[PDB]
């Protein structure tokens, strides 16, 4: 999954999430036109399939003929009252898009950081089923130790949470930042 | 250099997509313009992430009309899929019968129908450029193929691009996709009907049913990207925030800050340890609330989400779970009330 944010001159804006799913997906590929196949297929919810200990299939999101399956993706258009764009966020990265959304939302928006402090700073996540909160490596552990005394179960994450890429208005003009954690970086004039 | 930009900005997950985005920009293009030139090119940098084989969804504001509006050309189940026909996690992730319908290319043709101001082959050009000439590998496609370096290197077709000396690349070694610069060739010139209908079509079917898949021509004759003129929203403070309702996950990340709006975060919330852990502690329990709902959704043209979704962006329905938020505590599942049939 890949996240991609876009401002144009006169103020129109893209939010863009875009997948083959797994990491190489199928693990097809052509050998003739060097397309890679997405495993799309495996977001679908599968009777026989054991998901997770304790984890049942969810009925609204079995595979049908023509049907889509359900997706963590979220890319996001904020637009302020006068009809100004004031962020454009979204998110790659597996099961925890949706929170790493929401968070690189949190911080900008109510916690004040600025949009490269806002996808750089620690991420946590939890999705209720499995029963476990997974932070980032660096999260100030006063939030471990907040968590654990309000009887979290916390674990490290053992690479990374989620991948975000985000523009922001600001005075200077639009405030532009890709994750540190896969290696973009922005472009602009 | 700092990323404050007085006109335009791209942000994506590789520097030369970023500015491959932005020179779009920087020639005419619009904002959906940028943007599908710059997916080429993540499609090769990052090829282990998305591109011409995946789908994707876009979430398009104009600054002229003062509209949002979403693109969802996300795949589909072949016509030949059903419920039962997979047996374990092995059989929906790996090969031709995990593949379903990609819906790319016809995504950025209608993105650009409706909004493109550059030549469809200018949008291909610098990433046609780029595949032939190769890259050096950046850090995120060298980490996702060292963690998949055994797949990698037992599968040849996936190796022939892949590897050096028969290794999986490394950070900095050069990355050359010679067959994948002809195709986008080829749909810059004739198309998107190239992919769906066209010259590439049987090869497609072919390659995905060698694999074991089930795609076959009908499937890709078939597909079609959908325009959505009334995207999800949500209304903050003065803001309105769109995204993608289902099947995306707009509704869930709706709930989430609806529901830790009535909270009134601001700087004070992070400023000390006593209420940065309370805030965080919020942040989770919202997590878990919002999750509980998610297993009622589905694609809304075989699924009724109406009522779900409804839910899932009241503010008073997130006012009721906001309150059983217990600030001294988490809870186990079933306080949630996590439901799987409506
Ligand atoms: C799995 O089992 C079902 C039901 O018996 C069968 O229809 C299907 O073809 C099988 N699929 C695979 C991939 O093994
Ligand atoms: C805004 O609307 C106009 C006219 O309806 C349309 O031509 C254009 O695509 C939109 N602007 C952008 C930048 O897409
Ligand atoms: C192209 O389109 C028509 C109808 O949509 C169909 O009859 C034909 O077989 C398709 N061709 C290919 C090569 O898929
Ligand atoms: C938000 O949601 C619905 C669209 O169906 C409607 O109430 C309203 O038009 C939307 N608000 C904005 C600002 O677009
Ligand atoms: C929506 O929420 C209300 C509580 O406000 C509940 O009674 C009703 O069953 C819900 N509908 C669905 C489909 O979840
Ligand atoms: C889930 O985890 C929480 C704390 O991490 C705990 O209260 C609970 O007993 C665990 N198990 C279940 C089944 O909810
Ligand atoms: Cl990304
Ligand atoms: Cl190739
Ligand atoms: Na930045």
């Amino acid at each position: 999954t890949a996240h991609l944010s876009v401002v144009a001159e006169d103020g129109s804006a893209v939010s863009a999430t875009s997948t083959i799913n797994l990491y190489f997906g199928s693990k097809v590929r052509s050998p003739v036109s060097g397309i890679l196949f997405n495993n799309e297929m495996d977001d679908f919810s599968s009777p026989s399939i054991t998901n997770e200990f304790g984890v049942p299939p969810s009925p609204a999101n079995f595979i049908q003929p023509g049907k889509q399956p359900l997706s963590s993706m979220c890319p996001t258009i904020m637009v302020g009252q006068d009809g100004q764009v004031r962020m454009v966020v979204g998110a790659a990265g597996g099961t925890q898009i949706t929170t790493a959304t929401a968070l690189a939302i949190i911080y900008n928006l109510w916690f004040g950081y600025d949009v490269k402090r806002a996808v750089e700073e620690p991420r946590l996540h939890n999705q209720l089923l499995p029963n476990v909160t997974t932070v980032e490596r660096n999260i100030d552990q006063a939030v471990t130790a907040a968590l654990e005394t309000r009887h979290h179960h916390t674990q490290i994450a053992s690479t990374f949470i989620a991948v975000v890429q985000a523009i922001v208005r600001t005075a200077g003009g639009w405030a532009a930042a890709s994750d540190s954690r896969k290696g973009g970086e922005p472009a602009g004039y | 250099d700092n990323h404050v930009y007085t006109r335009a900005a791209v942000a994506a997950d590789a520097k030369q997509c970023s500015k491959i985005g932005r020179d779009a920009l920087r020639d005419g293009g619009s904002a959906v313009d940028a943007a599908i030139a710059a997916l080429l090119c993540v499609g090769l940098m990052n090829a282990h992430s998305m591109g011409i084989g995946g789908g994707l969804f876009l979430t398009i504001y104009n600054s002229t009309t003062r509209k949002a509006e979403v693109i969802n050309a996300r795949e589909v189940a072949p016509r030949l899929a059903f419920a039962t026909m997979f047996n374990s996690s092995e059989q929906s992730q790996k090969g031709g019968l995990s593949v379903a319908v990609p819906g790319e290319i016809r995504g950025y043709e209608l993105a650009h129908q409706r909004h493109g101001r550059l030549p469809w082959a200018r949008l291909f050009q610098p990433s046609i450029q780029l595949a032939r000439q190769g890259f050096p590998v950046g850090k995120g496609l060298a980490a996702a193929l060292e963690n998949k370096r055994t797949v990698i290197e037992q599968q040849p077709v996936l190796c022939e691009v892949f590897c050096r000396d028969r290794k999986v690349l490394r950070e900095g070694e050069r990355l050359t996709l010679p067959q994948l610069a002809d195709t986008y060739e080829t749909l810059a010139i004739e198309g998107a009907q190239a992919f769906y209908n066209g010259s590439l079509t049987a090869q497609i079917v072919k390659d995905i049913q060698a694999a074991g898949g089930i795609v076959t021509a009908e499937d890709l004759n078939n597909y079609r990207a959908e325009l959505i003129e009334h995207p999800l929203n949500i209304s903050l403070g003065d803001a309105v925030l769109y995204m993608p309702s289902a099947p995306l996950s707009g509704p869930v990340l709706a709930l989430i800050l609806n529901i830790l709006k009535g909270y009134n975060f601001s700087r004070e919330s992070v400023e000390s340890p006593e209420q940065k852990g309370l805030t965080y502690h919020r942040i989770v329990e919202a997590f878990r609330f919002a999750y509980a709902k998610r297993t009622l959704l589905g694609d809304p043209k075989f699924v009724d989400v109406t009522e779900v979704v409804r839910n899932m962006t009241s503010e008073f329905f997130a006012a009721q779970l906001r309150a059983q938020i217990s600030d001294d505590t988490t809870h186990p599942i079933s306080y949630y009330k996590p439901e799987f049939y409506t």
